[PDB]
RNA sequence: UAGUGUGAACGAAAGAUGAAAAGAACUCUAAAACAGAGGGUGAAAAGUUCCUGAACUUGCUUAGGGUUAAGGCUAUUUAUAGUACCCGUCUUGAAACACGGAUUAGGGAGUUUAUCUGUAGUGCGAGUCUUUGCACGUUAACUGUAAAGGCGUAGAGAAAGC
RNA sequence: CUUAAAUGAAUUAGCGUUACAAGUGGGCUCUGACCGGUAAGCGGUCAUGGCGAAAUGGGAUGAACCAUACGUCUGAAUAAG
RNA sequence: ACAUCAGUUCUAUUGAACUGAGAGUAGGGGGAUGUGGACAUUUUUGUGAAGGUGCAAUGUGAGUUGGACUGGAAGAAUGUC
RNA sequence: AAGUCUCUAAGCAAUGGAUGUCUUGGCUCCUCACACGAUGAAGAACGUGGCAUAAUGUGUUAAGUAACCGGAGUUGCAAAC
């Protein structure tokens, strides 16, 4: 300790020098990812890649409340509104969650009109 | 063991390599003097402005 | 064999230590003038183009229009730093001004009452001898590292902000900030 | 410039790579240009040498002379021929290596695989030049 | 060119101390640090520390006895550079350079006036 | 792990011999040899290159838009192109535009009978005589010599004119989409000769307007040079005479001692 | 970098700038905040009073997204921020009638308003969780409403 | 691997003829696969752990000095005059009867990472950073970009509330 | 606010302020003053100087005393002696 | 008389004229030399590269350069890293 | 007042293996893979080639044999095809 500076605060005290995790990877990292998803989009032809439809959903928290994001899955109850089956409608390339039961009424208005807008424009091979 | 317990012999030398001369900022000194003194001094300038 | 004190205390700054080229060259243009017009206008604006990047302060739009407010037209704010706009500032006054550089904000907001955008190489055709001009500079101690120079924290009372990350109680504020615990500085 | 990942631009990889070779590959590194003559008459520049043809080297001691080949070497990566000969000092004649590409082949000799791999770069050469447009 | 009468004020090269005693000591010159060191502390009978008392003219620096500074010359496009300045500088040919091209240079230089001060290569 | 490999224990004093490490065993006269110090023949050296160390720099991204933007401004400019070290000659203005027809070009014929006809095929010849030796020991792991780096040319779009110019020595395609400090300032030398095509000459001003963060940056002067600006009269009026310095006498100065 | 270092141009020099009585050694003081209240208590004493106690009442489980924690603050001065600078010209010329526009901080992210400044004379409505005594009274005075969250 | 120890274990040194063996026939002295000398091969002996072949040490030849242990520096008409204690090191103090140092070559010691401090340079500026990642690529680079997040923009108090 | 009258010792000199950091925290000593001791080239203090980090000349010889503190050279006249 | 480092009078574009000073351990600052590799730019080399041995210059100096013998294939310069 | 001795220098050698130039070897980073074994593995021993000690192939079918795929001598001497 000498002179003006803050205390010497540096979590160095383990043997820190024998567990290194170096990040040369992440360039090849990408291409292992990306070259994934292309041997996807291929094998899952006809159907859509940036699929399976998502809900809107709001965010807990009080400093997230302004914000909506993509959920899991839709409801049982939101399916069967916009008329779906809800078994059978995950593998018609829609995500299904039967435990979320908070969401009121506004935002199934949005999440019913997602649905229909993927039904009025969803074909059959 | 036993070496040397003080010395002055070039005290005065470093002292004069520089006795800077440390000026007061003003003759009042405000966390002293009278607080009845000083309590009229802020009615002296507050009255004045108005 | 002589009796001086051979040391320097004091060393100076000459020429700018930038390697640009247009610094370096509008020095030596008002290093030019503040030699051979002979005048003290000339001579500080030759000073602060030498000066490092942290004694030009950025000075910001709305001290700008409080120095000018009462000045008559032909008058030019010259100003040897950065013009940053202020957001709380609202309506901007119609203002002539020469800085090094302006933020793209603070120009579009002086340009669009009418003002000016002058450089400096400008203003030696304009005003050679300063007159009817203005001086203005940021002042030296609004830096942040500022508040922690000083007599050392602890000499009761520095009011010199000690060198901490965290703040909050259980960050030295105990034996030495309060007289419960001991001692207040 | 090379696009194929695969093949190494490392000096050290392809000296290792060329002398530690399969003999497959080493036969066709031993190779050499037909003299005009036998150009024309089999329509290719480049073919590897066998112990039956002979061959004719521009520049040397030996400058000038056919001698058949005796011996291809694939390790020691050269090619013994007759005539190509200095004398020791004890009255013995020893046959002389020299490098292909240095060397033109003067005369050829068939066989199956050769009339085989002539009929290929016969046939490769008609498209590839109707392709440049020369 | 006209200047002065050329004066070194030193003849011979520094050694380092010691150097003449020892063969893992090379002759050339190093400040020496040792604490009861005589040659650091100037004695008598030491020899004199290098330094810019030393130093020769500004005008007659790099100067040869002939009277030209060498600039070294590495090839023919190198041999421009004297052009403007004639008679001040002079040509110095590499040791690099051989025995083809030396020929070239003398006669490129001949035609431009410019002295050059390597001397009898041979042959 | 290199150098601590073997297993080394240092004696210690008595025995008159110095205190590192020395490796234990009989026979081998490996045996009895210092190991594991610097100074030690075979010993791990002082701090050689870690993974630990940092490579990369993070520069930040407007200063780096700064550094594209103001190598494609040098990339005019006819004194800094010849200053780097080519051989333009005439035409001598630049920068140089090419009409978009020459972006659907295939063969290299065509892409060489281009470059001499617009007059950039004298750069081409600085390439193709006179290489350019390494000196160093470089040469065992990266070819004995280098090349020069010759003309640029940019296209907005590709129709085999990559191809075309590929495997020309010295000439380097970009894309405008793209474009790089390597490629437009290589070794930190502003001013490549540059032969643009005009679908990519004309994006320009499109692409500079609409990117996010970055915005194009001013100069400090409005002028190029000052010496206009001294030489004029509205300054030279209010100067002061130009002063020179006097050298004085060395040596009776007074007119009249004798009276005394 | 490497070159650049004083340590260049310390060869020949024994010490590399090191002292040749005291010799440069591992450990002078000991290791890290060693000595703080014994041999080092210059140090702390005088750079960094307080640091040693116990102040304080415990607090367990914060979290930092709750509404008791979580307050950003916004200033009367701005908010006009807020808003683009087109709206706000067309809202100074209004008779006192209708048209009067939202500034809403809660979608920004700033809950509290706090009158450090002046505002001009506009009528807007702040909508926001929470006021000040004075941000209350600055806001009546150019003649706005303050809506509560 | 050689090699050491009953054993667990320990563990070296050692690359380069020439383009190609054309790797030195045959003769003479000699007891002679001792050792040379002639004569040859090759562009050149580079002649078999053979490219270049440094220093220490040694041999031969040439030239000077020598009662002053030798060496150095200054000055000249070149063997004289004057001067000159042995370096490195801890030390108040080293030529010391303090310690290290027989000779020579090659190795041989303030480096890098994290969290910060302050000064100077650079870009933007009430903002700033584009990186986790996605899209590009002549592909680990470079280039483009959405949204969060970091630090800054408001602080004091143990805390409530402000 | 203003009514009066001036820059009212010598000699010298630009002065003020901030930041970052090295080494150091064993000293020794001449001439005087002094404490302890029979005394010490002994131990412990004080004032200026010196050495340490200061060559050169002088005291034959010497860290400390006297003259004097130094770029490389060429002269003149001196200091201690 | 000459060199260096300060300063004073001036000077655009890097300079001019003139004045003053000289110890230095621990330690600090400024400018410069050399080595392994890199990116540009420019070359040299079987009419003999690097290396090595002696000699003559040149720089205050770290160094650098010439020519002679030896050697038999690569080296170096300028600016940045 | 002697020297073949001893001291110093230069030239040609002996000894020694530095310097310089070379590089089918390392080191690291990234990629892909892990499908060994009672159907006898990994490891050990000894055999076996015309001249073969180590290593590498290989197991009395022992530098190999059969089938399919390559397709003409992959090195000193000798021998066969």
């Amino acid at each position: 300790v000498a002179k003006n500076n803050q205390i010497p605060n540096d979590h160095l005290r383990k043997y820190w020098y024998h567990r290194v995790k170096t990040f040369f990877d992440d360039p090849a990292r990408a291409q292992r990812r990306r070259n994934a998803r292309n041997l996807r989009a291929k094998k899952i032809a006809p159907r859509p890649a940036e699929g399976p439809l998502r809900p809107i959903v709001r965010c807990p928290t009080v400093r997230y409340n302004m914000k909506t994001r993509l959920g899991r899955g839709f409801t049982p109850k939101e399916l069967v509104a916009a008329g779906f089956d809800p078994a059978l409608a995950r593998f018609q390339g829609i995500a299904v969650d039967a435990r979320r039961a908070h969401s009121k009424d506004a935002m199934v208005k949005q999440n019913v009109e997602r649905l229909q807008a993927y039904k009025a424009r969803l074909i059959k091979v | 063991a036993k070496r040397s317990n003080t010395s002055a012999h070039n005290r005065s030398h470093q002292h004069h390599r520089n006795i800077h001369k440390c000026v007061v900022k003003k003759l009042w000194f405000e966390k002293g003097m009278n607080a009845k003194f000083l309590r009229n001094a802020r009615y002296a300038k507050a009255g004045q402005n108005k | 064999g002589v009796d001086l004190d051979h040391r320097v205390p004091r060393k100076q700054r000459q020429e700018p230590k930038t390697a640009d080229a247009q610094m370096k060259m509008l020095h030596n243009l008002y290093a030019f003038l503040a030699r051979r017009t002979g005048n003290d206008f000339n001579a500080k604006i030759a000073h602060r183009l030498c000066i490092s990047r942290t004694n030009r302060r950025p000075y910001s739009l709305s001290r700008l229009a409080t120095a000018l407010n009462g000045k008559e037209a032909e008058t030019i704010a010259v100003l040897v730093a950065k013009i940053t706009n202020d957001e709380r500032l609202l309506e901007v006054p119609k203002m002539k001004v020469c800085a090094l550089k302006f933020t793209e904000t603070a120009r579009a907001r002086i340009l669009a009452a009418g003002g000016e955008c002058i450089t400096f190489d400008q203003l030696a055709q304009l005003r050679p001898t300063g007159d009817k001009c203005l001086l203005l500079e940021g002042d030296r101690t609004r830096r942040l590292v500022n508040k922690h120079f000083g007599a050392a924290p602890g000499d009761d009372n520095s009011k010199t902000r000690p060198k901490v990350a965290s703040h909050g109680r259980k960050f030295e504020m105990a034996r030495g900030r309060r007289k419960s615990r001991w001692y207040h500085a | 410039v090379k696009t194929n990942p695969f093949v190494s631009s490392q000096a050290r990889k392809v000296r290792k790579s060329y002398f530690n070779a399969k003999k497959d590959a080493k036969h066709v590194a031993m190779s050499a240009p037909l003299s005009k003559e036998l150009q024309e008459a089999n329509g290719i520049k480049r073919l590897p040498i066998r112990r039956d043809d002979e061959v004719m080297i521009f520049s040397g001691r030996m400058q000038n002379r056919t001698g058949k080949v005796t011996a291809v070497k694939l390790s020691e990566m050269r090619i013994y021929v007759d005539t190509f000969t200095t004398e020791k000092i004890n009255g013995q004649a020893v046959s002389f290596p020299v490098h292909p590409s240095n060397v033109v082949i003067t005369k050829l000799k068939m066989d199956k695989a050769r009339k085989n791999l002539i009929e290929l770069r016969r046939l490769g050469r008609d498209q590839i030049l109707a392709k440049l447009g020369h | 060119a006209e200047h002065k009468p050329i004066i070194h004020k030193k003849t011979n090269r520094f050694h380092r101390p010691q150097s003449d005693l020892w063969n893992r000591v090379p002759s050339a010159w190093r400040h020496p640090r040792g604490i009861d060191s005589r040659f650091r502390r100037k004695y008598r009978g030491t020899p004199l520390h290098p330094s810019a008392g030393f130093g020769s003219d500004k005008e007659t620096r790099f100067m040869l006895p002939n009277g030209f500074i060498p600039v070294i010359v590495r090839s023919l496009k190198d041999l421009d550079m004297l052009l403007t300045k004639n008679t001040t500088h002079g040509a110095m040919i590499s040791a690099q350079v051989g025995a083809k091209l030396q020929q070239e240079i003398i006669k490129k230089a001949q035609e431009l006036n410019i002295e050059i001060l390597n001397q009898a290569r041979k042959h | 792990m290199a150098g601590k490999k073997v297993s080394a224990i240092s004696w210690g004093t008595g025995r008159a011999k110095a205190c590192v490490p020395r490796v234990n065993g009989s026979g081998s006269n490996r045996n009895g040899q210092g190991a594991y110090a610097n100074f030690c023949r075979g010993g791990h050296r002082f701090n050689p290159p870690t993974l630990l160390r940092r490579w990369f720099r993070p520069v930040p991204s407007r200063q780096r838009k700064f550094a594209i933007a103001s190598a494609i401004a040098a990339t005019a400019v006819v004194p800094l192109v010849q200053a780097r070290g080519h051989v333009l000659g005439e035409v001598k203005e630049v920068p140089i535009v090419v009409v978009d027809a020459v972006q659907e070009i295939k063969r290299t014929r065509d892409a060489v009978e281009l470059l001499k006809k617009v007059g950039v095929y004298g750069d081409v010849q600085r390439v193709l005589d006179g290489s350019v030796h390494r000196s160093s020991k470089g040469k065992f792991r990266r070819a004995a010599y280098k090349t020069k780096k010759g003309p640029l040319v940019i296209y907005n779009e590709d129709k085999g004119i990559v191809k075309a110019f590929r495997n020309i020595p010295g000439v380097e395609t970009i894309s405008v989409k793209a474009l790089a400090l390597a490629k437009l300032a290589p070794a930190a030398q502003v001013g490549r000769l540059t032969v643009w095509t005009e679908s990519a000459f004309k994006a320009l001003d499109g692409i500079y307007e609409s990117k996010k963060r970055f915005s194009l940056p001013r100069s400090i002067m409005t002028n190029a040079d000052i010496e206009a600006v001294i030489t004029s009269d509205a300054v030279q009026s209010v100067l002061n005479e130009k002063k020179e310095v006097v050298p004085l006498p060395k040596c009776l100065s007074v007119g009249a001692c004798e009276d005394w | 970098p490497t070159r650049f270092h004083k340590s260049r141009k310390l060869r020949g020099q024994v010490s590399m700038g090191f002292g040749r009585v005291g010799k440069h050694r591992v450990s002078p003081g000991g290791h890290g905040r060693a000595g703080g209240q014994h041999h080092q208590r210059t140090w702390f004493d005088r750079f960094h009073p307080g640091y040693f106690g116990k102040v304080g009442m415990r607090h367990l489980h914060l979290m930092k997204n709750r509404a008791d924690e979580y307050e950003p603050t916004i200033n009367v001065d701005k908010l006009w921020t807020l808003v683009p600078e087109e709206v706000r010209v067309k809202a100074a010329a209004a008779k006192k009638g209708d048209a009067v526009p939202v500034i809403d901080c809660v979608q920004n992210g700033f809950f509290k308003v706090l009158a450090r400044g002046e505002l001009p004379k506009i009528p807007f409505v702040v909508r926001a969780k929470d006021f000040s005594e004075e941000a209350e009274k600055k806001i009546k005075a150019a003649g706005g409403v303050c809506e509560k969250v």
